[PDB]
């Protein structure tokens, strides 16, 4: 019972840490949007 | 009776869209268009104002 409670603590932080990486890689993208559209707008600008 | 447009030379093509070489870093085809300059960069006030390198492309 005592290896099972440890292993499965273990496994509970292992599967946390886990699931915080897989979050952060699932949930940057928002600046570089940003950045194309100011570029775009610009070069609108000053082609116009 | 036209200004012939300038499809045929490149030169032509050119003048015509830089309008007689007015126009600096714009070309247009469009007569209605508005002239505007490139925006201030936003680093200007950030990193200064640097001179900006003609594409060797």
């Amino acid at each position: 019972i005592v290896n099972l409670q440890v292993e499965m603590i273990k496994q509970f932080h292992m599967q946390l840490n886990e699931m915080h990486s897989l979050l952060e890689r699932y949930s940057e993208g928002l600046v570089a949007e940003i950045e194309r559209l100011r570029e775009e707008n610009k070069r609108l600008r000053a082609h116009f | 009776f036209s200004f012939g447009d300038p499809c045929g030379d490149r030169f032509e093509r050119d003048t015509r869209v830089s309008l007689f070489g007015a126009l600096v870093h714009s070309r247009t085809y469009d007569m209605d268009v508005r002239l505007g300059l490139p925006p201030v960069p936003d680093n200007a006030d950030l990193s200064g104002l640097a001179i900006k390198v003609p594409p060797s492309v």
